[PDB]
Formats: structure tokens, sequence, C-alpha cells
């Protein structure tokens, strides 16, 4: 699925690296090599942060979709991209406002969907429904009809 | 008030900035090498002169940002 | 800001700011010419905690500021106050710097040469606008009523100005200035509604009681008679949806309220009515061309919304002139805003540039150059 | 303690005491405002033998104590009290000690500034906190509420005030403060409960009865017509269990208790119902934004973990207030931290620390400094 590789390139090497590297903390000798889902909890404690009993569950729930009661290497990485959500280092915000002038074509001071349209076709996708749909539900609140450097920033973030 | 500081400074700055020449006992040879460093140094000033239009024209950009920050405000 | 360097056109009328571009058939920026103060000091943090307030925000915190006038009737208060308010208007509502383009303004008729003297010389100093001119509103309102004969009626919020022009020329002989404006209809509307039980004083009941004007005041045909049918008046009696909720109901008051300009022994001024300040205004000059004044008599101004005003003038000069000449008064819709339109007229043609007041005219001769470059 | 140098937020609500460190979302050492004293002498030995007994200690040994409250309706009976509980709040409870952590407090509102300037000086001299901060739990309360418009009904254990803030401003002219609270509560719920046989003076059964009021007690809808219907009631009747396991049937009082306040003539108050205070207070200010106010209430206290406040509230005030805009009352869950939890977030911005009362600038101005220094 495209998850797994937009959860590769929505993270740095080095971070995975380091995770790969240190869940293997929990393997010693003759075993599967993958820990029991619990256990998971035990390495975030090594990564700095405290969850807590609901945000924990819910996790613990964003692993093994199948019922296996174990975790693949590929549902970790998209687990972890899904955890900590500082993406990027800090994702920047001044090249950004360059890239909002960009999303702007006729000078006016924000998006006009019109512009969001060329913008999405210019990728070699054409148009379908569910995809501007969506794409206005994640960038609005308000139906305010535009996509201003805030609603920009927000709807992006995280994304190199 | 005000009238003299403002014209004055914008002459000593322009003073500073700029470097006068004693041109009239300037030799044949020293003519050649400042024209040409003063021709260079004004292409200098127009290309970052076109880079400060540019920037202007950007800083205008963000300006009509965050002043539609504000009228959305309301 | 268009590419182009065409010039701002501001009216600064007495009692609404309309500020835009030249060539543009409407002002941008309107707004009344209030001004909310902070009412108390400050102690909280997080948010606000700003001095000046103006436009709608100063409306929608009507509540909690003092609601001061940085002009009234002409009189010039604070120049601090139209610095921040231009500040406010060129920047955040026009979103225009004025350094690249000039500036056309209209005054009110018949204000001070000295507070030309000054406001010209502090807009100089403060801002970097490259050309001027300023004008009087009554030419403007002629502009737009397009006819170079006519007597104006400018009712603004602080004087109503009579101003005769016989094939556009200036009649100051016969221009008069009358101190009776929206405050005194306000003033007057309270008194009665405090005779009606209903007693404030605030600012916010003020805007109140001059939409109520808008909305439901009559100009009656025959004063005493209707009170008198308006005794009762079930049906003619006629009632306010407050914005608080309450059903407030006015019967007679909404043609007793704009009388008083007519009948100013209401509240006592020794100047009768408005209709015979035109009609001295008209005989003070040459007899004859009087039958076109009386053809050709135009109003101007946002109390013009109101109906009644045509009917009763020129029922009223008819009694008082001869009645040979049929008189018709003109007015076209949503005349507040002419003027404005009569600035970007005067940025139309291109002889305007000849007589810009630029920087260096005011930098050699001071303030003291506009006495012989406008008039 | 951490190794971060935070401020302490404690909220001495009139009630209860919440005490906690800066960036925590919950106060840590949470305990009744009741301290218990040795009823009798001493002649025994090998344990106890311990004069002030305060927290959860106190609630364990409420029968061998005479429970005293150290303050009622905001008054101050013995600053010792108050050193001891802090000191048994800060070490034995917080685990803290305050010389390394500035203290921010909340305060009953209109609290007296003598009050303010003893309290400061004796805290000042006894303890060593760095800075200091007291602010009103009026505008704690807005805090958690996150919005600068409203009234606050602050519905303390001595005191209920209603306060109108309209845009993150105080309005101290509209603000008033009701001696009914819960000590009413239980006052009128003993007697209710002496006519229905049980008859008790001690503090124990008032813990019992405030908390039959936690558990059972209603809001009626309807007064006289729930009573009717009350009579007999089997179902709509009642019980509870008694710690002692005694089951204690009660009626109609569920609803006949908290009612006093709003019909205050039960036991003969001049003043009306609570929301008769929120109504006058709405329009002694301003008339626009009454509305805002009818739309955006807030209540906080420990009190409105009961049900019935809200539907009669509205109600109530529809029936006063026109009915063209709909009012709805907000109230998060568990809103008596929230006060605690505002504490919190002035803790959170890097601007509280510029006001930080010093030690220093005390000294220099006496506890005079704080009238200028807070307000
Ligand atoms: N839409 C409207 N309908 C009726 N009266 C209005 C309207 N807008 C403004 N007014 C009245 O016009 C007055 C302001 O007059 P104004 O147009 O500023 O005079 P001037 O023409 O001298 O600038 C206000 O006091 C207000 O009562
Ligand atoms: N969990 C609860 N459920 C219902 N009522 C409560 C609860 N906790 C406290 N109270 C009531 O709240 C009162 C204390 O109010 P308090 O929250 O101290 O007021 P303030 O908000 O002014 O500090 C007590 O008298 C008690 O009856
Ligand atoms: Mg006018
Ligand atoms: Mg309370």
């Amino acid at each position: 699925d495209d998850i797994y590789k937009a959860a590769v390139e929505q993270l740095t090497e080095e971070q995975k690296n380091e995770f790969k590297a240190a869940f293997d903390i929990f393997v010693l000798g003759a075993e599967d090599g993958c820990i029991s889902t619990k256990e998971l909890g035990k390495v975030m404690r090594m990564l700095g942060q405290n969850p807590t009993p609901e945000e924990l569950q819910e996790m613990i729930d964003e692993v093994d979709e199948d019922g296996s009661g174990t975790v693949d290497f590929d549902e970790f990485l998209v687990m972890m991209v899904r955890c900590m959500k500082d993406d990027s280092k800090g994702k920047s915000e001044e090249e950004l406002s360059d890239l909002f002038r960009m999303f702007d074509k006729n000078a006016d001071g924000y998006i006009d969907l019109d512009e969001l349209k060329i913008m999405l076709q210019a990728t070699g996708e054409t148009i379908t429904e569910d995809d501007i749909e969506e794409l206005m539900k994640d960038g609005d609140k308000n139906n305010d009809g535009r996509i201003d450097y805030d609603e920009f920033l927000e709807f992006m973030k995280g994304v190199e | 008030g005000k009238r003299q500081t403002e014209r004055e400074k914008k002459k000593k700055i322009l003073a500073e900035r700029r470097k006068v020449l004693a041109i009239d006992h300037l030799n044949e040879d020293q003519l050649r090498e400042k024209a040409k460093e003063l021709w260079q140094s004004i292409y200098n000033l127009e290309a970052e002169k076109f880079d400060l239009q540019e920037k202007f024209k950007q800083q205008k950009y963000e300006i009509n940002v965050l002043r539609n920050r504000i009228n959305d405000n309301q | 800001d268009e590419d182009e360097t065409t010039a701002l056109v501001c009216d600064n009328g007495s009692g609404l700011v309309k500020a835009g571009f030249a060539g543009d058939d409407a002002p941008r920026a309107v707004f009344p010419s209030i001004v909310g103060r902070p009412r108390h000091q400050g102690v909280m943090v997080g948010m606000g905690q700003k001095d000046s307030y103006v436009g709608d925000e100063a409306q929608s915190k009507r509540g909690i500021l003092t609601l001061k006038y940085p002009i009234e009737h002409g009189i010039i208060t604070n120049w601090d106050d139209m610095e921040k308010i231009w500040h406010h208007t060129f920047y955040n509502e026009l979103r225009v710097a004025p350094e690249e383009h000039p500036t056309l303004l209209t005054e009110a008729p018949l204000n001070p040469k000295a507070n030309r003297e000054k406001m010209t010389q502090i807009m100089f100093e403060t801002f970097n606008v490259p050309a001027m001119y300023v004008a009087i509103q009554a030419v403007l309102s002629l502009y737009a009523s397009g006819r170079t004969t006519g007597i104006v009626l400018d009712s603004g919020d602080g004087v109503t100005h009579n101003v005769p022009i016989y094939e556009g020329y200036a009649l100051p002989h016969a221009i008069m200035r009358l101190d009776l404006a929206g405050r005194d209809l306000t003033d007057y509307l309270m008194k009665i509604l405090t005779e009606r039980g209903y007693s404030f004083v605030t600012t916010a009941e003020r805007e109140i009681v001059r939409d109520i004007k808008e909305k439901l005041c009559y100009v009656a045909l025959d004063f005493e008679n209707e009170m008198a049918t308006a005794a009762s008046s079930s049906s003619l009696e006629k009632s306010y949806e407050l914005p608080d909720g309450q059903v407030i109901t006015i019967g007679n008051e909404r043609f007793r309220c704009p009388e008083t300009l007519f009948q100013p022994s209401f509240i006592g001024m020794e100047s009768a009515g408005i209709h015979e300040t035109t009609y001295n205004s008209i005989m003070k000059c040459d007899i004859d061309i009087r039958k076109d004044l009386y053809a050709n008599n135009v109003m101007s101004g946002g109390t013009t919304m109101y109906p009644g005003i045509a009917d009763r003038m020129q029922k009223e000069i008819t009694a008082l002139a001869p009645s040979t000449m049929k008189i018709k008064i003109i007015a076209p819709p949503e005349r507040k805003y002419s003027v404005w339109i009569g600035g970007s007229i005067l940025a139309s043609l291109s002889t305007f540039q000849q007589m810009w007041i630029t920087k260096q005219e005011y930098d050699e001769a001071g303030p003291s150059i506009v006495h012989r470059k406008c008039f």
C-alpha cells in the first residue's frame, strides 16, 4: 500500500535506523524477533515520551489490523511515523510562505479553487471528486472559500 | 522641525557610502582602471537594485498575507 | 495596489470618510467618523489593550469605548486622531502606500484657512504623499450632478451648507452655514424619547436612534394636522425592533424630528427653516437667474436617504416664490458617495496633473503656497 | 520536586484548597477547608496528642475533633490556621519547598483589601517564596472556559458571586456577592431533616448531608406541582444508605433544598433568587451587549456537579428576558479544578514573569506595593 512508502518518505534515515536498532533491545536470542504488542510501550519510554492509557490503548489498536497479536516492521514504521508529530525535524515556514506565493497565480492573497485544480492536475493525476472534496475538508473549517497561509501550513504539516 | 535632519542624514549616508575621486590629477592609466571600477560598481549596484526591487515585491506579498490575516480576524 | 500610479481619492465628509483609488466608481473603504478609546485602564493581558479603535472595530466595540468625535461641525480636536485614522484607512483598509499616489481630498464648505494650513503641514511632514489637491464638497456634488447651474444643499453630520453656483461659478457672497445637522436631530429625538419614557445618554443609543431616523422617520406634509390625526393612529403609528428585542413604538415623533430643521423655534434658533436659508441665498444674488436657481436646486448628503425632503422643499419654495415656473429637485440614488465619484472625475482628465500640489512647492513656500495654489 | 524552578499554583477556593505545580493539568493536593482540633485535653501518651489536624487526617478523625472553619464567606479567623495548613500542603502533601518556586494564588471575589495586605505580609515574613501573584477566581474560570465574553457565576462554599466580563474586561459595577452557599444548603436541609424526624447538630452529619446533596438532590422543574405529585411518589422518592447502615428515605426534599437559593423567601432573604441577581447584573450594564451575556453565561464551582442548574437557569432567564435569541449555558465536566487549570495557564506563557511580585519590591514599599502591583 501507499501508507508504507509515505511513512518511509515522511521520516528521516537516522531516526528510523535508531528506531530499529533500538527495537532490537527486546530480542535476545531464540525468539521470533517480533515482540508482543504491550512491550512496545516500554520502548517508548526509551524514546523519551510518557504516553497515557488512552493514547496507549488507541495506538495499540493502530497495530495488527488482521489480528495476529504481533507487530511487523512495516506496521512498526507506520506506527512510529504516526507517533511523534515532529516530522522533518520541524517543518519550515519561510520558504513555505514562498510556496504560499506559489499556490496563488493571480496575486490576491489566498488560494482559489481553480488554482488548486490546475495545481493538482499539473502533477499528472486528473481531477476526481473525493480528491478535491477531502482536500477541502483537510484544509478548511468554516467554508471560507479559500486556503490562507494558516490553513496552508496546517494542511501539509510535516510534509516535505 | 526635522526639515534639515532628514535631508542631511540622507546626504551624509550617501557621502559615507560613495567615494570621492580627485579626478583632476588622475593620470591616463588611472582614468582607465577607475572608469572600469566605477562601471563595475554601477553594474553590481544595478544587480542588487534589481534584487531589492524583486524582494520589495515579495515583502509587498507578505504585507498582503498579513493584512488579509487581519481582515479575516473580525 | 494597481500597477499604475493613479491618484488616491478620499472624501473626509463631516460624518463619513470614504476613500479609494482614482478611476474607481465607488470608494472602497467607507467608515463613520466615530473614534473609540478604552473606557478604563489596563490590568489584563493576552489580547486587546490597544488605545485607538477606528472603523467597524470600534462599531463592534462601542460599549467598551468612550466614543469621541475628532471633528464636530468642522472644528478639529486632535490631529493625532486623524493621523491614526488615515494610517488605518491607507494601510489596514485601503492596503495602499501614499508614497506613490497623489491625494485628492474634499473638505467641508468654508473650512478654516488656519485649519487648512495646519492640516496640510502636519500631513506633508507626517506622510510622504507626492502631490496634493483639496476641494470644496459643493463643486464635487455639482460634478456628480454634472450640471453647472444650481444651488447645493450639503447636509453633513455637523453643518448644513447652502451654496449657489451659476454656470459653474461659486457665489461665496450667497453661501451660508447652519449649525443644524445629524447631531441636532439625534439630540431632539433623544429629548422626545425621554418624554416617551426612554432616557439614554450614551452613544450606542445615539447610533440606535439615528438608525431609527434612517428607517422609520417621516417628513410631515402638514404638521399640526398630522399630530392631530396621530393622536390615536393605530395604523400610522410605527414600531421598531431594537437589537435587544424590545419593541419600541413611535408615532408623530417620526415626522416631528426632521421638522425641527424646518421649524428651528422648537429648540430655539433665531434662524428660520433651511428653506428660508435657501430663499434668502437666492435673492441675495441678481434677480434674473433666481428662477434657474429655483429650477436647478440640488440636495446632497447621507441624510438625503430619508423620504420627504423633496416634496417639502418644492411646496415651501413655491409658497415663498411665485408659482409661474415649475420647480423640480434632482437627487440621484446613493448620492452620499457622489462626492467621491466627482473626485474620480477630477482624476479622469489629463489637465488635473497640471495643478497637483507637489512636495517641492510646499518645501519652498511652506504651507502658505496653498493660499496661492488652490485659490 | 521537578528539576526546573517552575511556579506553584494554588487555588485557595472558599471550600476547597487545590495546590500543585505549574505546567500540570490538575492540582496534586486537593483537600476541603475544614480544620479539626482536639475536643479534650491530654492525659494519655504513646501516640497522637497533636493539636492541628488537617486534610484527610481530620476527615478520618472528624468524630474526635471540634471541626472549625478558618474561613467563612471570606472572613478570616486565625492566620495561624492558614500557616499550619499551608505548611502541611507544601511539605507533607506537595513535598515542595516554597523557597525555589514563585506562587500564583486565587482569591475569593471582592476579598477585603486589608485582608490581602495582612495575608501578604504574614506570608512574606513567615515564608520565603521568591515571587507572588494573586488573582480573582472569576478571570481564572474565564480562562478555563477560554472565552473573553460571559457572566461568571462562582458558587463557592461561603459566597455566590455574579461577575460580568465582556471581551476580557471586568465589570465591578455589575458584580454582586450573595450570602447563600453550601453552608445555607446544609442548614436548610438540616431543618427539613429535623422535620423528618432526624435532628443532628454536629459537623459529621453536616458532611453526611452534603454528601446526600451531592448524590440524590434534584432541582425541581416545577416546584409546587412536584411536591403535589411527591405526596406519595413511591418511585420518585429516593433513599440513601448511611455509613452506619440505616436507610434514610427522602422525597420532595431532594428538590426542595437547592430551591432555596432560587426562592430565598423560604428562610428570609430580601434578595430574590440568584437568577434575579444575574438578571439585574446584566441590565446594569449597557443594553446592547446584554444579549451576548444571555448567550455566554458560565457557571463555576464544586456545587455545579449537581444536576438541574442548567435547565432551571435557561428557562427562568428566558422567562425574564425576551425569547428571541437562544440562551445556552456552558459548563465543562470537573470544573471545580478549572480555576487551578487557569493558574497553570497563567504560568504557561513567558510574559507572566514580567509581573511577579518579588521579595525586594515588598521590602521596599511594604505590603502597600500590591495596591499598585496587582491593580
Ligand atoms: N444609508 C443611510 N440612510 C440614511 N441616512 C444615512 C445613511 N448613511 C448615512 N446616513 C446619515 O448621514 C450622516 C452623515 O452625513 P455625510 O454623508 O457624512 O455628510 P457629507 O455629505 O457632508 O459627508 C449620518 O449622520 C447618518 O445619519
Ligand atoms: N464531587 C462533588 N460533587 C458535588 N459537589 C461537590 C463535589 N466536590 C465538592 N462539592 C461541593 O462544592 C463545595 C465547595 O465549593 P468550591 O469548589 O470550594 O468553591 P470555589 O469554586 O469557590 O472554590 C462543597 O461545599 C461541596 O458541597
Ligand atoms: Mg453632506
Ligand atoms: Mg466556587
